[PDB]
């Protein structure tokens, strides 16, 4: 993508540039040429048209742009995903979304099964720590209310 | 007027279809016939499917059982006046329906309410009834339809048998039902309340309303016809009926059987052209063909001679051309069988038709994209239709078929590629032609003998023949010829001189031949005619010719090719035969041809080789007429062909006259021999013989192409034997016994006079010795030939009489003009009254009459500024009305000078070119005039030589210096009567003070167009004559076109007074008005005002050189140089005294006549009497078909109504009432409104007010802005001044930005429309017609003929169509998308930027005067960058921003088109 | 030049009359009588001390650097009769426009509405 819409914050970009890192925008890797220790990275530049009627630019590849970068040690940071929870806890009734994150109600922060609640970063995705604390406080209130009710009934 | 159709894709009934159909029909009153009565209509109809459940309920109510098979309903118009006919009509229909055993279910009378139609349309109201019948044999559907059609035909014939008028059958079937009548469109659901039931549901419907040209209605003449609808008129109908009567003899098919005999007269009598097309369509589809098949056969696609189309398409085109003659002309066809629904165009795409697709699987098409109210976000496609294209809906399978899909699927029927090779061509025969047996030419003595035998002079051998064979084009004359008509002259003239050419006024438009060469073809098909219903390969085994005219060697090759199937006819008759020898010769050839055709012969060659001292040559025209009409009458023309060998064909007019009769080929061997003998004598230079021959052939072909395009037709195949001419001065009996159908107003000589003339010429040519060809007087004045109109004595007398300022010399002038031999028709008449004279000072004052004269228009290019200004000031100082002529006017001449003279004109011309019309130009006059067709050259464009346009005229017409600037032969804005009404409405909106005038040319059939244009809110019909001058025109057009103004005027008067419309207009004539007698005769005929024209030029000093088209006028009138302009001699006082003398003469003439004023002699045409020429000519000319008139009654015979007829105003008037501060203080304004498609020419009166207050460029751009929401109206923003900005959220209909002069129009789709802004039409056709300056930014695709006559506009569009940027003279046009065909036709100014994708633009460009390249100099890159930046920041488009985003490498995909005449006249040149 | 009419169309007459001159009431198509403002009824509009610069001082013929407060009453309308008198004067000084009266919703405003 472009620097203007990097999913991170801008202070990190400026600091990494100050320390001496080199940036190459609008690219995607395809191959890692090498025998046992990777020697080079075969990658291709990409193009971004204007945004759609929604606000999500569409990428495309250049048919004539191909390049190779020097490589000694490649570190992938493609992202993260949630695990497969049902078979992980021997509870195959855990209602999960297709994306891997589990479902939970909006009001009480309680999942499908009773007693068990779920809140934090596993519900949303790759959110921040402030959202984590928000969900934690909401789940704490939900647990308190539900436990008082269950002790009462 | 209008036509539209609604169809559902899936194929199931629903009430929504009929609801939307009615809603759309209820929004056409703006294009209709607005009048003063308030109730009279002009014809409206709808055509839907049969609601079986409704009639089942009805018959259940009656008392019978509810049947299973679909019922059949038939609507009939029965006589109402005499009940004694209803019984016979019921009798016939019942005895012919029960003839097969069908169970009649009953009768029914449809509810009506006659309280809503007018009164003239009610006295002709018939009785309307419906029959309900059923099926009892369990017959299939196709056989049911066949039987119903046969029953209908038999009933029609039987009713014809009893001669019972006023009987009709609307539609008789089980799938379709038609509700049509002679009421107003909107009131339809109030006339036929049956359509308000909750069961009338269908899956398709077609609606139409027609524009009545005459005011006398007739119910069965209202579309939709039986299984067809139509818009416009067909140029050639009189030529198709003959070919249909010819094909009548070889049509039969086992799908009909014995009943086929009862289908012979396929075309009845009295039905309009659309009706004939409808009937032949129904016959051709009742055999098994599908609707697209018969459509492609009837109206073929124009054969583009490029490999840019699939080959199977080309083979199908060849086949469909070979099987049936085309029916060209304006047509937006909407046909529908019981299964398919097809919409289609003509060859050229003359009339618009646009459609749209909703989300519900519903397609809605018509003439305006706003007639139906639909949600703007529930659409999926807004499409248009190009020329020859078509759209189809398959209801049996429920599928939409676009253009290419349908053409492919239809080519997937039969192997059309394998059959086009079954024919035999001609090129292979001419290349392998035997180079032996070459003929030895005659000795020069016999050649001169044979040439004198035809009265053929020698001046033609250098004036009209030498320039043709030298360069390869026709000759050009520079003054209107005023020689006497053929029947009056005594010297022998060619018989062709009695046949004038036909052309089309505003009813059907002309077509340019210098630019539209891709659409016209001159193929000829020998061995062509065959069975029209058969489907096999024996139909495409024939001979094909590239031209009808052929040389001698080619003719010998073809004759040897024909083998032993040739037949020769003697075209000579004995000199000593007797007084009636011509009748015997014609009878002999007529019986001989009919004897030879049955014997087995198949090709009749008619040659005149048998000419000798004892045998004179029969006029080949009469021979061809006789033989063709006999073969048509005897059901034999289909079996044979007809080749003719003439002996006098030298011009381009004789061949056209001969082909219009019915001949196929022509080989004038005397012309080739003369060319050869004049070449071997060494006067052309060092050019080879065959090269000159080729140039000659090409010139003849181009002349015939021009003469075919003048009428409006496109293909020669539908012109052969059409009778499209005009006969003058021949007996009715002869012209109707030996010519198919030609109008003969006045009779003339018969056969004996022609025999005498021919024998006289034969005797004076053969029996004596001639050594030298005489000069002959036919084009310019010579003493040896016949008389002329402007002789030396007459002109010198007039000049002396106007210089000495004396009246008695003018009297001598008039007496000399009068005592001349009879030369023109108006001479034969004589005034006659029963009164006694009065003192000369009892008639009206001199000024009271001088307030009626004007001068006709003259071009600023073919005259000098000095002479033009002199005429203008002379006409202004007297108090009469002057002229400005085509070519604009100098602005500095708008206000008076210190000497007290107004050097501005009074009448402005808006011609086919629109070379100077601006905001200010249309607001410096008191009258308007639409120059439809000029006097000397009908249906031709305003010609002007290239080297005459200096810097002055080039900067006055927004053109390039020194280039032949020819006006478009068509008008591009007047295609039908509704368009002319729209143009008049615009021209009256732009100037609320003046009035608009129309100029017509006298010819037969002008009465209909007169009664039509009178209802178009006009108030002056200026009838020109054929004896009027010009600037530069081909001699053939001047000599062989038009009729004297007497006939046209006496016809217009009668037709206008018959329809009670005479009291609403004014009638004015000109042409040859020289002395007072002619003026008073014209006033007697019905005219009120008068024009003089060329005579005025004689008063200025013109010496009649007739060499004005070379810029060397000796008296310095038609001069554009420097040394020649100083020779001017004229003076306005000359014109002053001329007009004063004419006024005094007419005053004295009316005084001696007896009356007191002119207002009492106008229309009293019984004061004229016809006398004879003498006791020696023995002709029978009867002008009585003019001397009759219609008794008016209450309303007078003149214009009793002062002031123009105002027009209904649109919302713009209310706009003026809101924008007061803009007129009182000068501050910006921002307005917004909701528009509909019934708001014509919005924002025009605001432009008028702005240009009246400030000026052309007195306001800063973007001063006032107006935002409209929804579909706009027609001709948006006509003539906008700088500052006004009209933004639209939606789409426009047509003529958007017409005549722009500084406005800024922006069109864009709505924000809530999920549509690609570069693949859906957002505007219509002829965008920016004749604009002058201003920016235009579109956000969609344009129609056809986009940006024509552009002069200073800067437009940005993401599309184009056929003939885009035609004749672009200046400005810029950025185009982002595929273009149509024939791009930049004849462009000579401006620059174009095209954005190709598949790199195919060189396959579509018409590289004649423009070159296309890549963008090279960075200056042009920056220019295009600026333009696209403004476009994307003004419309906020998506594709523009996309292109601009990936700008780094996308510039290599651009093509730049620049004319060739400006490669070295630019500051920054093209190439490095 | 650009055709912007920075002029107003409705002129006010407050309880202070800080700019009311002869001409200032002849450049409008409507007058105005500000009886009681919406939020703070029965009180005069204020203006802080450090906001009055030289421009507004010349506009109101006052002294810079001081807090402006108009008197709560209008000093010309002490009853309905004086209101009618002032309406007469305002209609006579401007023989072209109309007049108006601005109030504030409360109980019993119908009677004063009928009065005005
Ligand atoms: C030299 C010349 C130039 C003309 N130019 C125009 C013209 O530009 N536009 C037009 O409508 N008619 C033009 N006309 C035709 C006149 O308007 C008018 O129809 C004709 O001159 C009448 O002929 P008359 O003088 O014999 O009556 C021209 C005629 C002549 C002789
Ligand atoms: S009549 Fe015409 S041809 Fe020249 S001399 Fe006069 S302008």
């Amino acid at each position: 993508r472009d620097r203007k819409n990097m999913p991170g914050s801008q202070r990190e970009v400026a600091h990494a540039e100050e320390e001496g890192v080199e940036f190459i925008w609008q690219a995607a890797p395809e191959g890692f040429t090498g025998d046992t220790v990777v020697t080079g990275v075969r990658a291709v530049r990409i193009h971004l048209g204007v945004a759609d009627a929604t606000g999500r630019q569409t990428p495309q590849v250049i048919e004539g742009s191909e390049f190779t970068v020097q490589a000694d040690l490649v570190i992938k940071a493609l992202g993260f995903e949630p695990e497969d929870l049902p078979n992980a806890f021997d509870e195959p009734e855990l209602k999960v979304t297709r994306w891997g994150t589990l479902l939970v109600d909006h009001r009480t922060k309680m999942t499908n099964m009773d007693g068990v609640f779920a809140a934090g970063d596993i519900v949303r995705g790759a959110s921040l720590v402030v959202w984590a604390i928000r969900d934690g406080r909401d789940a704490a209130e939900g647990i308190h209310a539900y436990a008082k009710a269950k002790a009462e009934a | 007027c209008g036509v539209g159709f609604i169809a559902a894709i899936d194929g199931k009934p629903r009430r929504s279809v009929v609801e939307k159909g009615i809603e759309a029909l209820k929004a056409v009153w703006h294009r209709g016939a607005v009048d003063a009565d308030g109730k009279t209509g002009d014809g409206a109809g709808i055509h839907v499917a049969v609601p079986q459940k409704f009639f089942k309920d009805h018959v259940k109510v009656i008392g019978h059982r509810a049947p299973d098979n679909k019922l059949a309903v038939g609507q009939v118009f029965l006589p109402r006046i005499s009940l004694d006919a209803q019984e016979a009509c019921r009798c016939i229909v019942e005895t012919e329906i029960l003839a097969f055993g069908y169970y009649i279910y009953g009768w029914r009378q449809v509810p009506i309410n006659v309280d809503i139609i007018g009164e003239k349309a009610n006295a002709t109201r018939p009785e309307i009834e419906q029959i309900i019948v059923g099926n009892n044999k369990g017959v299939s559907d196709e056989q049911f339809e066949l039987d119903l059609y046969i029953i209908r035909r038999r009933i029609e014939k039987a009713v014809k048998g009893e001669q019972i008028n006023d009987f009709y059958i609307c539609s008789l079937s089980a799938r379709s039902i038609i509700y049509k009548g002679m009421f107003l469109a909107e009131q339809l659901t109030t006339f036929y309340p049956d359509l308000l039931d909750e069961r009338f549901e269908s899956d398709f419907a077609i609606y139409h309303q027609r524009y009545s040209t005459n005011t006398f209605p007739t119910w069965p003449l209202a579309q939709p016809f039986r299984m067809l609808a139509h818009n416009g008129e067909i140029n050639t109908v009189k030529g198709n009926v003959n070919w249909m009567k010819a094909h009548e003899t070889r049509m039969e098919h086992p799908a009909f059987g014995t009943h086929m005999q009862d289908l012979k007269p396929v075309i009845g009598v009295g039905l309009s052209d659309s009706g004939s097309l409808d009937t032949v369509f129904e016959v051709m589809v009742r055999a098994g063909r599908t609707a697209p098949m018969v459509k492609m056969m009837l109206v073929p696609q124009a054969l583009t001679s490029s490999q840019t189309t699939p080959d199977n398409h080309k083979a199908l085109i060849q086949y469909c051309n070979s099987v049936m003659e085309p029916w060209d002309g304006p047509a937006a066809l909407a046909m529908t069988d019981g299964r398919w629904v097809v919409g289609g165009m003509d060859r050229n795409g003359l009339r618009p038709m646009r459609y749209t697709i909703t989300t519900d699987g519903l397609i809605i098409g018509g003439s305006e994209t706003g007639m139906v109210k639909i949600d703007e976000t529930q659409v999926i496609e807004k499409g248009r239709l190009g020329p020859g294209e078509m759209i189809a809906v398959d209801l049996q399978s429920g599928k939409l078929y676009r253009d290419r899909e349908l053409k492919d699927h239809l080519a997937t029927l039969k192997p059309w590629d394998k059959w086009v090779q079954n024919t035999t061509h001609l090129d292979e025969l001419v290349k392998t032609a035997s180079l032996k047996g070459e003929p030895s030419d005659m000795d020069k003595a016999e050649l001169r003998r044979r040439q004198q035998a035809f009265g053929l002079t020698m001046e033609d051998m250098e004036l009209i023949l030498h320039p043709m064979v030298e360069d390869g084009k026709e000759a050009i004359g520079s003054m209107g010829d005023d020689s006497p008509i053929a029947v009056l002259s005594d010297k022998y003239r060619g018989l062709h001189h009695f046949f004038r050419q036909n052309f089309s006024q505003v009813t059907n438009p002309p077509i340019d031949s210098l630019r539209e060469r891709r659409v016209m073809s001159l193929k000829t098909r020998l061995g062509n005619l065959g069975n029209i219903l058969d489907e096999d390969e024996t139909q495409t085994r024939l001979l094909q010719l590239e031209s009808p005219v052929l040389t001698t060697a080619e003719f010998r090759a073809m004759r040897d090719y024909m083998g032993d199937t040739a037949a020769e006819i003697d075209a000579t008759f004995p000199v000593d035969g007797g007084p009636e020898a011509l009748r015997d010769a014609l009878r002999r050839i007529r019986q001989e041809t009919e004897d030879a055709v049955r014997g087995g012969a198949t090709h009749v060659i008619l040659t005149d080789e048998a000419m000798g001292p004892a045998r004179a040559a029969i006029p080949a025209i009469l021979a061809t007429g006789a033989v063709h009409t006999h073969l048509i009458r005897s059901n034999l023309r289909t079996f044979t062909s007809l080749n003719v060998r003439t002996a006098e064909g030298l011009d381009t007019h004789y061949f056209a006259v001969l082909i219009g009769v019915g001949a196929t080929t022509v080989n004038a061997y005397l012309a080739q021999e003369a060319i050869a003998e004049r070449h071997r004598r060494g006067l052309f230079g060092s050019m080879p013989l065959e090269k000159g021959m080729a140039n000659y052939k090409k010139a003849i072909d181009d002349g015939l192409l021009k003469i075919m395009s003048k009428m409006g037709i496109s293909v020669i195949s539908s012109y052969r034997g059409g009778g499209n001419f005009e006969a003058i001065g021949l007996s009715r009996a002869l012209v109707a016994e030996h010519f198919p159908a030609m109008v003969s107003r006045i009779s003339g000589i018969g056969l004996n006079g022609i025999q005498k003339k021919v024998l006289e010429q034969h005797a004076t040519a053969y029996n004596e010795e001639v050594v030298a060809l005489p000069v002959g007087g036919f084009y310019r004045f010579r003493k040896s030939g016949d008389r002329h109109g402007w002789e030396g004595g007459v002109i010198h007398t007039l000049q002396q009489a106007v210089t000495n300022d004396s009246y008695t010399t003018f009297k001598k002038y008039s007496e000399q003009v009068n005592k001349r031999p009879p030369m023109q028709l108006r001479d034969l008449l004589e005034l006659r009254s029963t009164k006694a004279p009065v003192p000369v000072d009892e008639v009206e004052s001199i000024t009271a009459i001088r307030k009626r004269f004007i001068t006709p228009g003259m071009s600023m290019g073919a005259l000098s500024p000095e002479a033009h200004g002199t005429l203008n000031v002379a006409m202004n100082r007297i108090g009469a009305k002057s002229d400005s002529g085509e070519g604009g006017e100098d602005p500095a001449r708008f206000r008076p000078d210190k000497n007290g003279d107004n050097w501005n004109s009074a009448i402005k011309q808006v011609a086919s070119g629109r070379f100077g019309v601006t905001a200010e130009y249309l607001n410096q006059c008191r009258e308007l005039e639409i120059k439809v067709a000029q006097g000397a050259k009908p249906g031709e464009g305003g010609q002007l030589p290239g080297f005459k346009v200096t810097e002055m005229i080039a900067r006055l017409r927004h053109s390039t210096p020194g280039v032949m600037l020819i006006s478009p032969p068509p008008h591009h804005d007047i295609y039908s009567i509704e368009d002319l009404a729209q143009l008049i409405y615009d021209l009256k909106q732009i100037n609320p003070d003046a009035k608009v005038t129309v100029k017509l040319v006298s010819r037969s059939g002008i009465g209909t167009i007169a009664a039509g244009v009178a209802k178009a809110n006009a108030d002056i019909i200026l009838i020109s004559g054929n004896s009027g001058g010009t600037g530069a025109s081909p001699q053939t057009s001047i000599k062989f076109a038009g009729l004297p103004w007497e006939m046209g005027l006496s016809e217009v008067h009668q037709v206008l007074t018959l329809n009670r419309l005479r009291h609403r207009v004014r009638l004015r004539t000109d042409g040859g008005l020289k002395t007072g007698r002619d003026i008073v005769i014209a006033a007697m005929l019905g005219a009120e005002e008068f024009g003089i024209g060329t005579a005025s030029l004689i008063a200025m000093g013109c010496i009649m050189v007739r060499q004005c088209h070379s810029n060397t006028c000796p008296v310095g009138v038609c001069v554009q140089d420097d040394k020649l302009r100083q020779k001017f001699v004229g003076t306005p006082e000359k014109v002053v005294n001329l007009f004063t003398f004419l006024a005094e003469e007419v005053r004295e003439i009316l005084a001696g006549l007896g009356f007191r004023s002119l207002n009492e002699v106008i229309g009293r045409t019984d004061l004229l009497h016809q006398v004879s020429r003498g006791a020696e000519h023995l002709d029978d000319l009867d002008l009585n078909p003019r001397l009759a008139q219609v008794d008016p009654g209450e309303n007078a015979r003149y214009c009793t109504l002062q002031g123009r007829n105002e027009v209904p105003d649109t919302l713009d008037a209310r706009i003026v009432a809101d924008a007061r501060p803009l007129f009182e203080e000068g501050e910006k304004m921002q307005l917004a409104y909701n528009a509909r498609n019934t708001q014509r020419a919005i924002g025009t009166r605001l432009s008028s007010m702005v240009t009246r207050k400030f000026g052309m460029f007195g306001l800063q751009p973007g001063h006032i802005t107006i935002r409209l929401r929804g579909t706009a109206g027609q001709s948006l923003g006509a003539f906008a001044v700088q500052g006004i900005k009209l933004e639209v959220m939606g789409d426009a209909n047509d003529y958007v930005g017409k005549g722009l002069s500084g406005g800024t129009i922006v069109v864009r789709p709505t924000t809530s429309s999920p549509l690609e802004t570069n693949k859906n039409t957002i505007i219509g056709n002829t965008v920016l017609y004749g604009a002058t300056a201003g920016k235009l930014f579109a956000a969609g695709q344009a129609g056809e003929r986009f940006a024509v006559r552009n002069s200073g506009a800067t437009v940005v569009v993401e599309g184009c169509g056929s003939n885009g940027c035609e004749y672009m003279t200046g400005g810029t046009a950025v185009i982002l998308g595929r273009v149509g065909d024939n791009f930049a036709a004849g462009m000579t100014g401006g620059m174009a930027y095209v954005y190709d994708l598949d790199d195919s633009l060189p396959l579509y460009i018409n590289d004649e005067s423009v070159i296309f390249q890549r963008i090279e100099v960075g200056h042009y890159e920056s220019q295009l960058k600026h333009l696209i930046e403004e476009h994307v920041t003004e419309t906020q488009s998506r594709f523009a921003a996309e292109i601009l985003n990936d700008w780094a490498r996308e510039v290599t995909k651009f093509w730049q088109v620049v004319p060739k005449e400006m490669l070295n006249r630019l500051e920054v040149p093209v190439h490095l």
